[PDB]
């Protein structure tokens, strides 16, 4: 299937492709064209990712020279796992067409916890305990010592790597993560490190976003080598809140404790060093008087000199004072208090710790901590968190702020505080992406209206252009039911959130909607405590066990442990005639991380429109220097916090493969023109005023209505 | 497992048919019905089940993988047709044997 | 206030924390109504250790580290020497050399005998008071006060 675009000739594996396929190919030809970042929403789950690859691909071989390659990110790596296969099956299909192999590469990057071949990593599956094991074996004393060859478990696969890799690479090929483990292991190389190194000579590469925005391990893979790259985010509707987190760094009492507790062992460590090995290590004084990763960006990175701490003394004093005057700080007990310069200000007054000093403290301790030849990283870790935080506040606080809660929030009274750092704009973080790369295209799924995010993300776009799926059958038959039985609002507010009659009303949708709904239904609330306090109230009356009767009926849980079990046994009652009712919350993780296709999540039920507690004074920060700077009116970024939430929620059932399934909307709210305006294009224009605001039994009579059309074949 | 238990000694030449008019979506069942199926695989008799206001995807698997036809009622009139439809023999496929 | 209590009272910091460490040249964890039982005998004596204290050597301080207590009160003193602003010397190396030498000093007086340190204040003394020390104590107001607001 070779399609004629308008810029050029664009191959392409399947056979048929939708007129949204068209318009979305032509307006992304027009962002390259243009060689400007810039934002665009389609609705299919699957589809677009081949789509996007095709004419990638085809402009990349029209070209060259214009798009060095491709960076393109996925949420999750369950996820990128499937864009692999994508990109997998499109190769193949281009290598029959052409007739011989091309030079062309594509590969995936995951975390060395992920993939490795190591038997002594291979049992741990903690991510910090991967990396810290690692730095040991692979550390340069580590290497020094190999080259001694003396008795000591030393990694071979990094030194056979070192040997070989360097200087022969991979011709071409597509792996995946797991082809990548098997070839690691027959080769005798890491299957992280080869892909590392490929990264300079790759067509296409594949990672999630924390392995591009994160300034700690972003910038060493994402280097200036790719200063003209096609950087794709695909289904990054919730890339502000991943940007932010980022940057945001967390400080409690507990991680004080472990850090003054590593500290004295830090201290013990350098007085043994001292006793044992003192003038080789001490040459790294000469290099520092010269002159865990830094978290400062390119141009906000400084390496000027260490500073007045310049010896490892020095370095544990001016620590132990920050952390006295942090300790000191949280232990506290007030109201929340805000300070992003005044807490730079009072640590300088108060404790003498000099900002331009403060500057260089996470990368100094980089630096002493590898001289100290520590056995690894991961005891150490949350020394590492507060000198990332300390050299954070001390780099800038323009746009961020110093959040103390001597009192956490669902507790009374709680001996455990904790000092956020949270950021307000994601702009901050995501400028060098921009900036660096000629065009970003933020390719994202149930995208809540692109006007807002120039305004969250400072950058110009090309084009604003949003893509609705079209094809012969009506997929997709959403509906918003406001009235109940008794002709009542069912609006999910707080104050209307204890609304027994509200809740009743809920409880006889679920019932009716789980009788005539085929197997397997998901229904997300707004918060864990609402979903609690409406089980307890169905289970108080009797529509739970009729409920439990009509369908089986599974809940979700914090604990990740329950909510994976509870999935599986999900997924077989979906498969079996039993049927499930998978109770969530929106913000869940599950609700993320989970992607729901034909028989799973038939019909998406959203009681309630989700929004978070306006109690948590990080929103408050994050929402008010929103509206100060860039203009967002609260309620509006309030009400756009919430649409995209929903739509992330219950953009699922229509993944691929045209299947059938219907959204439900359980909140007169929705009704709202404001909310249906926000709401993605191609659900709203699915969406009409018929049905806009159905009654329960009107609702389920429609739904029984559309999925017997959506029963027979096509 | 009641219509096996009774086709299973009847004769290979016939054509062993069961029409399940499915009415409630759920099946609560003793036994998973996956391994069910590979009896009935094994056993060559054909399941073509009619669904009722609901496409029941344990029913839908069932009747491709059995060899048998998925459908579900639009109305009286066509369920009328399907059971018509259903009324005449149906073609013998490779698994068949006369 | 975290603290379990003090070496020889260990009531007052269970029953209410509202009590604040008192700073010494004992570098030396007290508590105010311990310093009531020092003031009756002794009046500037350290009860385990006793150290000498001219007027009872204190004063009210947030810091269960005594090191930290020592380190940041030498520090103060410290900061009134060496004040001069980074500008003032345009050799990159000498920007932090000489705040290397300035934590040196502080360092050695923590611990270390401090007649060396006061040998050596007394040489910088006699050049740096006539501008250096002078120039910056008064723009240390200045700058204090525009930075406030
Ligand atoms: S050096 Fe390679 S093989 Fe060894 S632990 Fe690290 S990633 Fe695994
Ligand atoms: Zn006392
Ligand atoms: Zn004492």
């Amino acid at each position: 299937m070779k399609l004629n675009v308008d810029g050029l000739l664009v191959y392409f594996p399947y056979d048929y492709i939708y007129p949204e396929q068209f318009s979305y190919m032509r307006e992304l030809k027009r962002t390259l064209d243009a060689k400007g970042h810039g934002v665009l929403e389609m609705p299919s789950g699957t589809g677009k990712t081949v789509s996007l690859l095709a004419l990638i691909m085809a402009y990349q071989r029209a070209y060259p020279l214009e798009v060095t390659k491709l960076i393109y990110c996925s949420r999750t790596v369950p996820e990128i796992e499937k864009v692999i296969e994508e990109l997998r099956k499109l190769l193949n299909f281009y290598e029959k067409q052409e007739g011989e192999k091309l030079p062309f590469l594509g590969l995936a990057l995951s975390s060395r916890k992920n993939l490795c071949i190591h038997p002594e990593v291979t049992p741990l599956r903690f991510g910090k305990d991967v990396d810290g094991k690692c730095h040991s074996l692979t550390a340069s004393y580590v290497r020094a010592q190999y080259q001694h060859d003396t008795s000591l478990p030393h990694c071979r696969f990094y030194e056979e790597f070192d040997a070989h890799g360097r200087e022969v690479p991979l011709p071409a090929g597509i792996y995946n993560l797991d082809d990548l483990k098997a070839l690691g292991r027959r080769q005798g190389w890491c299957p992280y490190f080869l892909a590392r190194y490929s990264i300079l000579h790759a067509n296409v590469v594949v990672y999630s976003y924390h392995y591009l925005l994160d300034p700690k391990i972003a910038d060493l893979v994402s280097k200036e080598l790719a200063r003209k790259a096609v950087v794709v985010f695909d289904e990054a509707h919730n890339i502000d809140n991943v940007c932010i987190d980022s940057m945001s760094v967390n400080l409690t009492r507990r991680t004080l404790d472990r850090c003054q507790g590593n500290l004295e062992t830090l201290q013990k460590t350098v007085l043994r060093i001292k006793e044992t090995d003192e003038q080789r290590l001490r040459d790294e004084y000469r290099r520092l008087v010269e002159g865990a990763n830094p978290v400062l960006p390119d141009e906000v990175l400084q390496e000027a000199v260490p500073g007045s701490i310049r010896t490892a003394e020095h370095f544990l004093g001016f620590l132990r004072r920050l952390l006295e005057y942090v300790k000191w700080r949280l232990r506290v007990q007030h109201v929340v208090q805000e300070s992003p310069p005044a807490f730079l200000s009072g640590l300088a007054q108060r404790v003498c710790i000099q900002r331009k000093p403060l500057r260089f403290c996470a990368e100094r301790l980089r630096s002493l901590l590898h001289t100290l030849e520590i056995t690894d990283l991961a005891d150490f870790s949350p020394l590492t968190l507060l000198a990332n935080f300390a050299t954070l506040v001390s780099t800038y606080a323009k746009g961020f702020t110093i959040i103390i809660e001597p009192f956490d929030d669902r507790t009374p009274t709680i001996a455990n505080p904790i000092l956020h750092f949270s950021c307000m704009d994601a702009s901050l973080a995501i400028k060098p992406v921009f900036e660096r790369f000629q065009s970003v295209i933020i390719t994202s799924g149930t995208l809540s209206p692109l006007d807002i995010y120039p305004k969250i993300l400072d950058f110009h776009p090309v084009t604003m252009a949003t893509f609705t799926m079209t094809l012969a059958r009506v997929c997709l038959c959403p509906m918003i039911i406001g009235r109940g039985n008794d002709q009542v609002a069912i609006s999910s507010k707080f104050e209307t959130r204890e609304d027994i009659a509200v809740i009743r009303n809920y409880g006889n949708l679920l019932l009716e909607m789980s009788a005539v709904v085929p197997d397997g239904i998901v229904a997300f609330f707004t918060s864990y405590q609402y979903m609690e306090s409406t089980v307890a109230s169905w289970y108080e009356q009797g529509i739970l066990e009729n409920i439990q009767r009509n369908k089986l009926l599974f809940i979700e849980t914090q604990d990740g442990a329950e909510t994976s079990v509870a999935l599986e046994k999900y997924q077989e009652a979906c498969e079996n005639g039993r049927g499930a009712i998978l109770l969530s919350v929106a913000r869940g993780k599950v609700s993320e991380g989970i992607d729901f296709v034909h028989h799973y999540g038939r019909a998406v039920i959203m009681f309630g429109v989700p929004y978070v507690y306006t109690q948590s004074r990080i929103l408050k920060a994050r929402l008010e220097y929103l509206r100060d700077q860039f203009q967002i009116r609260e309620n509006d970024f309030l009400t756009f916090d919430a649409m995209r939430h929903a739509a992330q929620c219950v953009g699922r059932a229509i993944r691929g493969k045209t299947d059938y399934g219907l959204m439900v909307f359980a909140d007169k709210r929705f009704a709202r023109g404001d909310k249906r305006g926000k709401l993605p294009r191609w659900i709203q224009e699915h969406l009409t005023d018929a049905n806009l605001n159905l009654t329960v039994d009107e609702g389920v009579q429609v739904a029984k209505y559309f999925l017997r059309q959506m029963a027979q074949p096509f | 497992s009641i219509a096996m238990q009774t086709l299973k000694h009847m004769p290979g030449h016939t054509s062993r048919e069961v029409l399940i008019i499915f009415s409630s979506l759920t099946t609560c069942d003793p036994s998973n019905i996956y391994d069910l199926i590979k009896t009935l695989k094994a056993a060559k008799i054909r399941v073509s089940v009619i669904g009722l206001s609901a496409e029941v995807r344990v029913c839908t698997v069932l009747a491709r993988e059995t060899g048998g036809t998925y459908h579900v009622i639009l109305d009286e009139s066509h369920y009328k047709e399907l059971l018509t439809h259903h009324v005449s023999p149906p073609p013998a496929s490779s698994s068949s044997e006369c | 206030m975290d603290d379990q209590g003090c070496p020889r009272c260990k009531t007052t910091k269970y029953r209410n924390p509202s009590l604040k460490l008192m700073v010494n040249v004992c570098g030396h964890t007290l508590c105010e109504s311990c310093v009531d039982l020092l003031f009756v005998r002794g009046a500037g004596n350290c009860p385990e250790c006793g150290t000498p204290l001219r007027k009872s050597n204190f004063r009210v301080q947030l810091f269960e580290d005594p090191t930290v207590d020592k380190e940041v009160e030498i520090r103060k003193k410290v900061l009134k020497i060496y004040n001069k602003r980074e500008e003032d010397f345009p050799s990159l190396r000498e920007y932090n050399d000489f705040l290397e030498e300035v934590e040196e000093i502080v360092f050695n007086l923590t611990n270390n005998v401090d007649l060396d340190n006061t040998k050596k204040k007394m040489e910088i003394y006699q050049k740096e008071n006539k501008d250096v020390i002078q120039k910056n104590k008064l723009k240390l107001t200045r700058e204090q006060e525009e930075l406030e607001e």
